[PDB]
């Protein structure tokens, strides 16, 4: 299959027509996305398959072909860009200064950018292009909007 | 079967649209991964 880096559309046809569920990042021949996306299924790209090698439905995460490869974080002073990719439109860069998720076992980047589910995956970067977390698992605010986690793995 | 498609690099784009505040909220993780506000 198609194995170079960068983001990627996750679709099904197990609804009308073709749908976008989520969306992830190949990297070192590893590709992560959010578990909520795949629901741990395995993946097709052309006549290839990606199998789940690694998942954890609490951090919300999962690796496939190999273990999860991104170990950068928010360094927690300096903007990022969500590379938002949404259901039928390109791949389009925003940039942010994160907020905080303060949990009991600690302090988390949340970045507050509103999207369709579909955008569940979309990698979050730092200056010098490095994935610091994926976007869209989070919260539901005052306001209506949509308050997302940085969320990040652990390489081994 | 779900499927993947190429959207893109990842790359810092210069001159990008800068937008979305920045909010300090307090936030309990149940044992399903899913988020919740504390209050
Ligand atoms: C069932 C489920 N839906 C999500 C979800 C992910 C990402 C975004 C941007 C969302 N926006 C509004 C509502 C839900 C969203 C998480 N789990």
């Amino acid at each position: 299959g198609e194995t170079t880096d960068g983001v990627y559309r996750v679709m099904t046809r197990r609804l009308l027509g073709s749908t976008q569920v989520g969306v992830g990042v190949m990297q070192e021949g590893v590709f992560h996305t959010m578990w909520h996306v795949t629901k741990g299924a395995a993946l097709r790209s052309g006549e290839g398959r990606l199998d789940p090698y690694w998942g954890d439905v609490k951090q919300d995460l999962v690796s496939y072909c190999g273990p999860w490869k991104l170990d950068a974080a928010w360094d927690g002073l300096s903007e990022v860009q969500l590379l938002a990719v949404p259901p039928g439109e390109r791949a389009k860069n925003i940039q942010t200064l994160p907020g905080i998720f303060k949990t009991k076992d600690g302090d988390i980047g949340a970045v507050a950018l509103d999207y369709p589910a579909g955008t569940s995956g979309s990698p979050i970067l730092d200056k010098c292009g490095r994935v610091i977390g994926l976007y869209g698992n989070g919260v539901v605010i005052k306001n209506g909007s949509y308050v997302s986690a940085i969320t990040q793995g652990k390489r081994e | 079967d779900m499927y993947i498609e190429r959207a893109g690099d990842i790359t810092w784009e210069k001159d990008a649209e800068v937008t979305g505040n920045s909010p300090r909220l307090d936030v309990a993780l149940d044992e399903s991964g899913d988020f919740s506000l504390v209050e």
